[PDB]
DNA sequence: GACCCAGT
DNA sequence: GGGTTGGGGGAAGCACTGGGTC
């Protein structure tokens, strides 16, 4: 078992949930956004295999390949090491996609996002071969923009790690399907995107106030036999 | 070609991302929160931040300004000159150019050739699909937490009143029935040291994403479906669009605020192929981390050229001493 | 132990529907109850039967209909009729659903219809969603009557709102407290006291209601409710429904925390009480632009905010009592 | 706390019962940050003693009491080791905060 | 034709930009927090400043005065001649021309064909819905970093009380209830090595936003609405509106303050084309920046016209040693 | 440390009443100065009026004013030479002038 | 895609 | 030092593209 761990130090979030007027955002990036960000990196880097007429099937084939090289439906998990905070932004979201209402119809919608300082992303595989190991290592980097086209993410590093059954409490997200013994925190997460299903994941977010602010601290769930160590700070990963 | 610029900016007393003024009189400036690590804990502060939508809109504004210089200004939509940025619609299939030419939406090949604005920032057509990803991406302009570490307080929000004098048929002042426009409102301007980061994708200009390569002679080459000579001109039209950013053309209220703009330090990487972004101009560890990321890309086989402005960035890297954005562009326009 | 299941739709809508569960079980007893937070699920753990839950709902809706019919297709001026409701189409549609359960809950029959949630209870609603390409027609978010009725009952009693019209335009600010670590019947019932029934201020002298961050202070001033937040932890969520020029849209939506504001007012109104309200009301009414500097200094402990507001307010009119000055330095020291 | 006995003198130049209305000194002391303007601003406030002495007698109330020198040195001995703006503003702002009071002693 | 002016000014003894109201004593001056170094981190310091609104209003005042002398001065708004910057406010569906005519509110070009105010400072049409982007962009007026670093912010504000002598006909000033509107008010005055970075964009005059081009034979030709001679005269008047900026007409209260001015180091760049803005003078080490903004930009193919005063530059470019701003704008009006 | 109160007591007799002597010019010049040279000039101008006040207080019934000790002159002299920068010069320029206005019991 | 509405 | 005045009134966001139903 090999886990590809990367670090994304991007200040403000990019994802927006299914919402109008306000644009609610996830506290941690959805797996679908990460799947898209990694899939789009293979096209401009390896265009000799991603031949498509349009973008609609171009995304579909890349997502299908990513799912094929995946152990299960669970795409990828993230670990926050910084206190998340829910910011407030007011953006322009024009509404002119209906059969009418002239051409210029734009008003202000509160498209607010979330701020973090440190974040890890752990992709999971099934001991892939070497000839594509380097390709995926190079593809893990070069993630300049995530979510929408207004915020940029900057990767830091990328390396493979073994579980080796080390003692550490769970830190990355995990689906809430059969895990009950692990203050518990689950929301709609939308691991699987749609292009014309919805699973519930456990997210490691808890609010703790010391004297002034509440932010989002760590819930420290019960220890899981699977975990990975990095830069001294060991974090627990849930593997099916 | 493939340029990633980033760094720290010192601009203060600027009105960016206001709340409109439909009915609110006190026009308070947008307020944000950022976390910072101090005394073995994390604390937040109510400090404003500027969204990158201002940066993208100003990139769109500068693109047409630098595109009208070359005699290739015919291939541009009419809505681009009026700063519309609608890019068709759910049922709009025809295009409105400067000369009134009509464009049929069938594929990106016949769109990115006859139109240039629709390629840099992309477009969409729900009637027939064919969505185009924005080639230029902006980043949110937020203040670094080093400034918070050295401040962690203060107002840093300059609230000034502005008055709009009005005259009657002879010079009278009305209250609520004389038909006057006398108004007394407030404006908050933001200060502090922020950061910037912009990525440009000039390799897809004139090359559709669906078929990036030709692939008919067993030799993968870029699929430039447009004329190369004007493609080179289009390269500079988008490369120089970031020049107004480094001068003060950021956000709104430029006629009344015109932010006091001067970059103190920046780092960029230029390359022929896709390359990662270095860092956002936020974290304190934004130099040495870049010192790492460069050696994380050179071992992978990337011919990356590093341009540094008011930063040593060590000594082993073959960086170029840059003193302004303009010679960076002049050193990038060749390739 | 029953553990009534709560559907997860929206982090704000689920707050209203689940947090409104208590107003019905209190009417039916439900001793030894608790509410375990989940960030958005907010599940109620109570060892009570399901039969009394409907007995709570029938009493709650009887109170709602008594409030609605008292004031005045018929449109009232209540929270659930025209107070926080920005859309006129829901002025009569919403009460019609509320009385509809009178033909469903009284004779012990489950719900079968499904209504449309307005924007007031849940801001993420709308008309133009995005799925793969372009927008659609109507409101795709359709809420069953069971969860639909459970939201208004918690909205009217617990979460407060402030309305300031000024003729054609209209500003509505909605604030609600959301538990994040633990909560019990002591806190959820106390939060009910914060509700402002009929917050129609209008005129021109009461203009201080401009901006949500300034209206929250005025709402909090005249409600010296329980100060348990000095030992507990809670978060304030607020949203606005602007109708400037008959244009229903949301232009302000920020997330803040209420604990520090609780502590600020608790430490301020301790040495004296007669003069503190007079001072703050005077600075709010006269120093309209200056009270923003006072409110902003509270969520960040800004030293210059404690002086700028007083400087800008003293020029017009300020009592400037003595015992309240020593209250600020209690926070400062 | 050597503050209650000095804030009432600072309040003598803002109250309506003494119409001189000099906010320049209050603005100077409120925005005092590094080492010196905090001691310079309080000089301007403490200088205008005659003003208040004559103004209280011009109406009927007893002359205001000048702060005692038994605690003035508490500011000089504290500003020395508190050179950084981290905790110097922490009391500089309170000095100007105590200037905006009423102290109704002239009915 | 876009021109950028940036430089310093020893502007002092001015009660400009004052926050006060009818029912508000002690009319005080605007103060803007700024970021400096002071041989340490990027600290924040308080300092008086001036708003760019003022500069825009006084640019309007100078522009109308210099446009009066033009033979086409009749083509201007009547309210513009009244020293009022209310360009199409709320309460009216149309404006009034100088000769007494009106202006029609459907097409953007027809608004500016007979009016030179909306064609030089923009306008807004609330009831109609259309809008125009501004022409001239004015920056705030902030002092040099080293000036406040050396003095480490010692007050820098002088409050002077002023009163009147409103004595009754009998010759006595008694009670307020007597009828003597006479009182003590304070004005704040400031000093410093201030800086400005005004920019003008004269390539957009007479060019409507809706239809900026025509392309009747598919050729590069912006859609001009006014006569080319009229456009040249309007551009010349706009350029001549820059002399009052340094001539003491920076702000209001000239009847009682009239700040002192001196021509410091100035840099002006203009080449009749898209030009980036200059570097503001708020930062002490900006001059060297001006040695890199236009050093290689000239080699990019732009015939950049640079006019400089009180600075030797890098003695390597064609920087004209202009005497004062009037000669600077004389050298600009001769190339259009 | 210690001499500031002693010199401030002397400076108090120039601005207090029951003395018919009000000279604010010198106390203003001592505090809001700009250069180190004028500091000692203002100190001299303030200190010069020692004999004219040392005799009138007892004639008016007040106790005689306590002349500052000559040892404090050594401290005030030796404090100023090594400190020439104006950054922390104004603080000591105003420290001694602050104690001019206080509640000293000059005429009990 | 054309309908709807409010009180000091 | 010894008295007269501490703001004075007027303005303190219009229009502008409303978002839900059915």
């Amino acid at each position: 078992m090999d886990i590809l761990l990367v670090c994304l130090r991007f200040p403000f979030f990019s994802v927006a949930k299914r919402s109008y007027q306000v644009r609610t955002s996830f506290l941690l990036p959805p797996p679908s956004a990460l799947k898209g960000a990694l899939a789009k990196g293979l096209i401009l880097l390896k265009p000799e295999k991603y031949a498509s007429s349009s973008l609609d099937e171009a995304a579909l084939k890349a997502i299908k390949e990513i799912e094929s090289k995946l152990v299960d439906i669970k795409a990828v998990s993230v670990a926050p090491l910084s206190p998340l905070i829910r910011n407030a932004f007011l953006l322009k979201r024009l509404r002119n996609l209906e059969s009418g209402s002239n051409a210029e119809k734009s008003d202000a919608m509160r498209r607010e996002y979330t701020f973090t300082r440190e974040l890890l992303v752990a992709y999971i595989f099934k001991n892939l071969t070497q000839e594509e190991k380097n390709l995926y290592l190079k593809a893990a980097m070069l993630i300049d923009v995530i979510g929408d086209t207004e915020s940029l993410a900057t990767p830091v590093w990328a390396s493979f790690v073994k579980p080796e059954d080390k003692k550490a409490p769970l830190a990355f997200s995990a689906p809430y399907t059969e895990i009950y013994s692990l203050r518990m925190y689950i929301e709609k997460m939308r691991v699987s995107p749609e292009y014309s299903q919805e699973e519930i994941f456990y997210l490691p977010i808890e609010e703790r106030r010391y004297k002034r602010i509440v932010y989002y601290a760590r819930i420290y769930p019960p220890e899981v036999e699977k975990a990975l160590t990095v830069d001294g700070e060991v974090l627990g990963i849930w593997i099916p | 070609m493939y340029v990633r610029i980033s760094g720290r900016i010192r601009l203060n007393a600027h009105s960016l991302n206001a709340q409109g003024g439909g009915g609110t009189n006190y026009i308070e400036i947008t307020k944000t929160k950022v976390t910072v690590r101090t005394e073995n804990g994390w604390t937040v502060v109510e400090v404003p931040a500027i969204t990158g939508n201002m940066l993208k809109h100003w990139h769109f504004v500068g693109f047409v300004d630098y595109f009208k210089t070359t005699p290739y200004g015919v291939n541009l939509t009419e809505r681009a000159l009026r700063y519309n940025g609608t890019r068709f619609g759910q049922g709009e299939t025809t295009a409105t150019k400067a000369n009134g030419a009509t464009v049929q939406l069938n594929d990106e090949a016949t769109i990115i050739k006859e139109l240039a604005d629709a390629d840099v920032h992309g477009f969409l057509a729900p009637k027939t699909g064919r969505r185009r990803v924005s080639l230029v991406k902006a980043s949110f302009i937020l203040p670094t937490e080093d400034f918070i570490k050295e401040v962690e307080g203060e107002r840093l929000i300059t609230a000034i009143k502005h008055n709009r004098v009005d005259v009657d048929e002879k010079g009278a002042i009305g209250s609520s029935k004389e038909g006057t426009a006398q108004m007394l409102f407030s404006r908050e301007y933001a200060t502090g040291l922020y950061g910037f980061s912009i990525v440009l994708d000039l390799g897809l200009v004139g090359i559709p994403q669906g078929l990036p390569v030709k692939f008919e002679e067993n030799q993968p080459r870029p699929n430039i479906v447009i004329d190369p000579n004007e493609r080179k001109a289009r390269i500079e039209s988008a490369l120089k669009a970031l020049i107004p950013m480094l001068s003060g053309y950021i956000g709104a209220n430029l006629a009344r605020s015109f932010p006091v703009f001067k970059v103190e330090e920046l780092v960029a990487i230029a390359s022929e192929g896709p390359i990662p972004a270095l860092v956002h101009g936020f974290y304190e560890d934004y130099i040495e981390a870049n010192r790492s990321i460069i050696k994380n890309a050179r071992a992978l086989g990337f011919n990356i050229e590093v341009f540094t402005y008011n930063v040593d960035l060590g000594e082993d890297i073959e960086a170029t001493k840059v003193s302004s954005v303009e010679e960076l562009v002049a050193n990038l326009v060749k390739m | 132990f029953n553990e009534f299941k709560t559907p997860q739709i929206d982090p704000i809508f689920d707050l209203y529907v689940a947090y409104g569960y208590v107003v019905s079980l209190i009417r039916g007893g439900a001793k030894e109850a608790t509410l375990i937070p989940h960030g958005a699920s907010y599940l109620i753990q109570t060892d009570v039967s399901n039969e009394e839950f409907r007995h709570g709902l029938v009493d709650a809706l009887s109170s709602m209909l008594s409030l609605h019919i008292a004031l005045a297709k018929l449109v009232s001026d209540a929270d659930f009729s025209a107070g926080a409701n920005i859309n006129n189409v829901y002025w009569d549609s919403v009460p019609r659903n509320l009385e509809k359960l009178m033909k469903d809950l009284e004779k012990k029959r489950s719900v079968k219809g499904t209504a449309t949630i307005p924007i007031t209870l849940m801001p993420s609603a709308g008309k133009y969603m995005l799925k793969h390409f372009g927008v659609q027609g109507g409101n795709p978010i359709k809420v069953d009557l069971l969860n639909y009725a459970l939201a208004w009952v918690g909205f009217h009693y617990y979460t407060p709102y402030i309305k300031y019209a000024k003729g054609d335009t209209t500003w509505i600010h909605i604030y609600q407290i959301a538990p994040v670590e633990e909560v019990d019947m002591i806190s959820i019932l106390s939060l009910k006291d914060l509700k402002m029934h009929l917050p129609h201020y209008y005129e021109s002298n009461l203009d201080f209601l401009i901006n949500r961050r300034l209206a929250l202070l005025y709402h909090l001033l005249h409600s010296e409710a329980l100060e348990l937040f000095t030992e507990k932890e809670f978060v304030i969520h607020s949203y606005t429904l602007e109708r400037s020029g008959n244009n229903q849209a949301i232009r302000s939506f920020e997330e803040e925390e209420i604990g520090k504001l609780m502590d600020f007012l608790w430490k301020l109104k301790r040495r004296d009480f007669y003069h503190a309200i007079k001072f703050i009301d005077d600075l709010l009414k006269k120093a309209t632009e200056g009270a923003l500097a006072l409110i902003d200094a509270i969520m960040n402990e800004r030293l210059e905010g404690f002086y700028t507001a007083l400087k800008l307010g003293k020029k017009a009119g300020v009592v400037s009592s003595r015992e309240i000055v020593a209250a600020l330095e209690d926070i400062i020291c | 706390g050597w503050i209650r006995n000095i804030g009432r003198y600072l309040s003598y130049l803002v109250d309506d019962t003494f119409e001189e209305y000099a906010y320049d000194v209050v603005d100077g002391i409120a925005k005092a940050r590094t080492q010196e303007e905090l001691l310079e601003g309080v000089y301007k406030a403490l200088r205008l003693a005659p003003k208040l002495k004559k103004k209280a007698e011009s109406k009927g109330c007893p002359p205001p009491r000048i702060p005692s020198p038994e605690d003035i040195e508490a500011l000089e001995e504290k500003v020395e080791q508190l050179s950084n703006p981290k905790d110097l503003r922490k009391l500089a702002v309170s000095l100007a905060l105590w200037a905006f009071a009423s102290w109704n002693n002239c009915p």
